[PDB]
């Protein structure tokens, strides 16, 4: 019996819900600034 | 009957995995061959055939309907059974109980993340 | 559980195992530096502080 790659969120134990999380709260994060970048190009851009 | 004379009516079987127990004893002395789990192999037709009248006549044949909530029993919520996967296979929706989500606090246990319904939008009043 | 169950825990605790065993590694370099990088670090804040234990 062996193991392979990306099985931590196959199990979808607690390890799987917390790196889940994990994740989304920082993507999250970089989606507000990424939006906020865009919108302060949006306004220097119109003129 | 009701369905058929343009009537509303609601059943709820409860449960059906002991109808599939019965249905298995009774296959098993009259010397019917087991199949898997010892449930006979017409084992998904016993369901399919009797969760398939639950109908909705259209307003040539009255109108009436019949809703159905079958009730299954799944062991330490082994959904992959054999009874449940027959049966969530053969119904529209489904409404997924945990016990963790009980005993968590959330009660109905209602996992509303799995839970199901294929009408969704449709059978659903304007303000809900 | 299930046979499929217990395959998916066993797997996905495997990886974990193997992954604590690589940062182990990976700690214990960078503390082999951190320590060769404290020795004069040592002897440069005791000597900063020689005064106020001094006077």
């Amino acid at each position: 019996v062996r193991s392979s790659a990306g099985a931590v969120r196959d199990a979808g134990g607690a390890f799987g819900k917390r790196e889940q999380a994990e994740e989304e709260r920082y993507f999250r994060a970089r989606a507000k600034e990424q939006l906020a970048a865009l919108k302060k190009h949006h306004e220097n851009e119109i003129s | 009957y009701f369905r058929d004379n343009g009537k509303h009516a609601l059943i709820i079987y409860d449960d059906l995995s002991k109808q599939a127990v019965a249905y298995r004893q009774m296959s098993l002395l009259l010397r019917r061959p087991p199949g898997r789990e010892a449930y006979p192999g017409d084992v998904f037709y016993l369901h399919s055939r009797l969760l398939e009248r639950a109908a909705k006549m259209n307003d040539a044949f009255g109108g009436g309907s019949l809703t159905a909530l079958p009730v299954i029993e799944t062991q330490a919520g082994d959904v992959s059974a054999y009874i449940p996967t027959n049966v969530i296979s053969i119904t529209d929706g489904q409404i997924f109980l945990e016990t963790e989500l009980f005993y968590k606090g959330i009660r109905p246990a209602i996992n509303v993340g799995l839970s199901v319904s294929r009408v969704g939008s449709a059978a659903q009043t304007r303000a809900m | 559980a299930t046979l499929k169950d217990i395959t998916r825990r066993l797997k996905s605790i495997k990886n974990i195992q193997k992954i604590t065993k690589s940062m182990k590694m990976v700690a214990a370099a960078k503390y082999a530096r951190a320590e060769r990088e404290l020795k004069p670090a040592r002897v440069y804040g005791v000597g900063s502080l020689a005064l106020y234990e001094k006077a």
